[PDB]
């Protein structure tokens, strides 16, 4: 009976639509994921450093008060 | 069309089992990605607790120093349902680590501006007494 | 080690120098000794798991901390004494935190304010169920987030606004902060797919009106019938309207116990569509 | 009808987890942005601390 | 407390000194008081959400700031400036962004410069309308991500850049940025996902090519049958070349209704469709 | 260049001054200097791969540090020693780190204090095998987690907690945390999904139950097969629950063959699904 | 404002200081002058897209600062040499990274000095073409990763290893480096689902070995049956054994192309199943 198989088709498309969408999600996660990396990799950077350049600006305020 | 409607869209199940596959193994690289970017930020609060002392003791010094067709398909789709226990251990899991880290990097933004503030007012105190 | 001991000796520090005491100079040398007290005394506390004693302490120290100029500092450990007193058994957490937002609020640090802000309203309605100024608290932060142009944490906050206002009978002023959040939520395509549930809220909530509104706002969503996410938005709202325009609370709670398969309800959702669902019986068995 | 309904929402699911990932991932790109222009202004006083904290030294020292 | 009289203080000792005021030497301490003063005074402004008002206050100490000596901070001010302006009702707000963009620049901050010159781009567009200069600044804002080896943010900008210039009839120089955003994007198999999009636009896009420009370009593109990621790119662009050289307006018109099924259309798919549409009537009736 | 030599002059230096060399002030500038020595050659050791002078240097520069009364900068190293240790050939991985938090301890840094302490676990897991003193390291670090409303982390901590308990018979005081982790996360629709293997354990986890504890715990969960997710998780419960009551010990067998198939069965469910196999032959000899 | 003129400047004061220009003291604080002046040089010049000029400033800054004694801010401008080499037309652009690895290292950054020795084995092959200094460099850093505990950036490198490993016909040491990246990530269930490629890589890469080393390779490997990802990895191999095995050369070239489909090939397989591919004809002819 079509009415049986027919029902049938227009579930498994309907189902077929909602996913590919959701799909397209997990892509442009992936891509934004990376983008954000490539950010973070600049802001701990320069944040190390930071540190890096202000522990020896302490070290010498220290040794400029003894 | 029958054999043409339980065909095509099963042919877009299997077009969809790797789909979900392939985004999956995309979602590993986030679950190793922001693994590695928990990691890179533990050291930043490190240096940013670093930094907050070092003033607060610098300050001081400066006062100091002032003064089987179906069988399969169900396969291909329980194996797309199965990734879902993959989905769920990424978004769950980073899900929170980005509370943690969101909550922490505010405070690092915070502290950040605060040693530049209290920098700019050692500086001016330091001028008028300088050599 | 002993923290009564310490909690003691700060209080014998903290107090405005006078006599020979102040002599020439005397105030936050002191005033900052007392706060480092405090702080060592809560830790104590907090290892302890006395927690109350802990948050009650920060609360000392930090009120100190303001005492000696240094409001930064100060407001953060009013944040650590709300953390204390949230995961203790009083209260008090809803001071501590008002009293940090008036400083990163003044101070202009408005993006941590409206942090904090969230937080607040957060606890104001799980716990003090006080719904009136938690929306009030979720609309001010989403202004600030707003200012700073962060749309999404602002839409984040916005949803909640209107989340909760359709909870508090609230529908008109719902459906019109679903209407602004929308406008503002397509400009970014990456938002497409969120565009539907808005749509599909802004058209459950009802004002009490007598008809469209809502088959006003089905028509001013653009859907691609050949789409996928849509089906999970107006398809459904189309059949509720007709069910509502025509009394009969027999082909809307049979559409909703359909649509439940195929998009499994929330408990939002479900309350108001049984909201909905008694207003039909209620012109209805009337 | 019966696996399909069945697999048919399996995934409508899905679809909601990622509607929070692409927020949640996002809403923390624009937080991050944030602190490396702060983080960096910082520094960039540090570059003047550093100096100003010399100038002292010779002056104390 | 009232932003009015700050203003007018900090006036008041905004100006160098000179004979019995200066004593013996100047005063940046002054300057910069007075731009503690305008600041404070932009902040309950932006409060009371004057923004007019809290923009044009922050300009003021900002402008002072730099008569001191501090680049760095009053730049971060002329931020605070453009984003009281951008989210206020007056203009200025491009203003402020050119005046902190120089500073950055200047300074050797070309990271944080084009984190701004991505925003004002952004602001010429979605505000002024103005994008014959947006894109201009999209690619020189892409230059300094491409200098800081930040390939990333340096592709979202050319992705901007072509964007827009395919929507300004500028279709060569469009495909040729979705090459180079192509070629270096294959070095890195993070984004051999989306690596598809762009050749399926570069194809799309036409700058009135009498030829197989993208056919030559379709071939090129490494797709698989198995590969069904794939499916979602050139297999659609082969049936539209045939189409075009063939001037069936119909083929074409029908290959996207039932591409509209497996993957859905966005507004700028759609909108170069309908121009290639065009293209064929055009060559039909012309 | 040589460790050697520098750490033989890190041990001249180390030491309080006297005489004239001492003046009127030896400073801890020496104390330090001796602490960057050590640090000097802990690194090279690191780099010729030898870790173990590497880190028993590291400990010496640590402990001067302390000498010098900087905590902090001091915990930081003792960590350096242990991530040395940990990865090398002998022992003190695990004194390093107690030594480390400790400090963060003492000092109020409970954030990272947890951050080791998980680790310290995980080594006394992965490596001593000294399970008991695992748990409680994972359990109090699961309470600061807690403490520092980082809901993630600390369930993070409490699922190795349970987990590890059940292995140590405490079948009870799994199900028991399994329990508060569960309703500590429906309060966050973020956690919805995972929600299921916490039931799914917990029903597992069997304290010699005889009630129907494990078909009270599986009510207590709503599912709805078109809730599908649920399929892996009490769908199975069920019917092993079934088998139970029916003392069948082939039906459990069967049932633990046939679910190994639409969802996979790590080592943790493997030797609980064969205790559970045992008490039901226990129970058909009775 | 001139570059050409601050080079000029910077040469004339970098310069160890005597006689009257020395006058007391002097040394750092003038060499530091010069160091400015070059990056002050080196900015407008990436400015001008000079690179080239802006790179060879960078280095002159950089080595005099060297001859300050400031190794840290060194390093850093040798990167930023390198950032400008790179998107440059000359070369040096692998010159500064070795001389600011050789800075990062020595001075105790192993963390920072791995993040950037990728950078550099991955020029050195994307450009040199020197596979041979590549996977030195790969595989030190990965040994540096795994130093830092960072388990995630040792396996990429040790990734990369092998994987170029197999090129260089090493296809034994590449098994190896499978094997041992494969017992280093089967403790992280984050990485399980990958796992399974590992063994398909290593039992493919085949040191001329004629006996079953794939065989028991593939035997090692744990799978069950209804493993949704164990279908990408041991399956197809023992169809690939039986068909070398029996030296059919038909039925492995049709595997090959049969299990392209559910799993599409990347350049890597192909490589090497021609190098199977080939073995086994040379097998028949002779």
């Amino acid at each position: 009976a079509l009415s049986e198989i027919e029902t049938r088709h227009s579930e498994i498309i309907k189902l077929e639509n909602s996913i590919r969408e959701l799909h397209d999600m997990f892509m442009d996660m992936a891509m934004l994921v990376e983008s954000q990396g490539e950010m973070i990799d600049r802001i701990e950077y320069n944040v190390e450093h930071a540190v890096d350049y202000v522990e020896r600006a302490v070290s010498d305020t220290k040794k400029a008060v003894k | 069309r029958a054999d043409q409607l339980a065909d095509e869209s099963l042919e877009s199940t299997r077009r969809m089992l790797q789909l979900v596959e392939e985004s999956k193994d995309a979602g590993i690289r986030t679950l190793v990605m922001l693994d590695e970017q928990g990691e890179q930020l533990d050291r930043v609060e490190e240096g940013m607790n670093h930094i907050n002392q070092d003033m607060k003791e610098a300050e001081k010094n400066l006062k100091d120093l002032g003064k089987a067709r179906e069988n399969e398909m169900d396969e291909n789709l329980e194996q797309v349902s199965g990734i879902i226990g993959n989905l769920r251990h990424m978004a769950l899991d980073m899900g929170n680590e980005i509370d943690t880290q969101n909550r922490q990097i505010d405070r690092i933004m915070e502290k950040a501006d605060s040693n530049k503030t209290r920098i700019d007012e050692a500086n001016q105190r330091a001028t008028k007494m300088l050599g | 080690a002993e923290a009564m001991a310490l909690l003691a000796e700060a209080e014998r520090k903290v107090k405005n120098s006078q006599s020979f005491f102040s002599g020439l100079f005397g105030g936050s040398s002191k005033i900052e000794e007392a706060c480092e007290i405090y702080a060592r005394a809560a830790n104590m506390f907090k290892m302890a798991k006395n927690w109350s004693a802990a948050g009650n302490a920060f609360c000392q120290a930090a009120q100190l901390h303001l005492q000696l100029q240094s409001k930064h500092d100060a407001a953060t450990c009013f944040v650590d004494a709300g953390n204390a007193f949230k995961k203790a058994d009083p209260q008090e957490a809803i001071n501590c935190l008002m009293r940090a937002i008036e400083i990163y609020t003044d101070m202009g640090r408005f993006t941590i304010a409206a942090k904090h802000h969230i937080s607040i309203a957060e606890i104001y309605e799980t716990e003090l169920v006080d719904v009136e100024k938690a929306i009030a608290h979720y609309e001010q932060s989403a202004d600030y987030y707003k200012g700073e142009e962060s749309n999404s944490s602002a839409n984040k906050c916005l949803l909640k606004v209107a989340g909760y206002a359709a909870q508090l009978e609230q529908y008109q002023k719902a459906i019109d902060i679903y209407e602004q959040v929308g406008t503002s939520a397509m400009d970014s395509p990456l938002l497409k797919y969120s565009a539907k549930d808005y749509f599909f809220k802004a058209a459950l909530c009802h004002f009490c009106i007598d008809m469209l509104n809502a088959k006003l706002a089905v028509q001013k969503y653009e859907e691609l019938f050949p789409a996928f996410s849509d089906s999970r938005e107006c398809k459904l709202m189309k059949k509720l309207l007709e069910a509502h325009e025509e009394q009969n609370v027999d082909s809307y709670t049979e559409s909703v116990k359909e649509y439940d398969s195929i998009s499994r309800l929330d408990q939002w959702l479900t309350t108001m569509l049984l909201r909905i669902k008694k207003t039909i019986q209620g012109d209805e068995e009337d | 009808n019966r696996r399909l309904q069945q697999t048919q929402a399996q995934v409508d699911e899905v679809v909601d987890i990622m509607r929070v990932n692409v927020d949640k991932v996002l809403e923390r790109d624009q937080k991050l942005s944030e602190l490396d222009d702060r983080a960096d202004a910082l520094q960039a006083g540090a570059s003047q601390f550093e100096t100003s904290a010399a100038k002292l030294k010779r002056k104390y020292w």
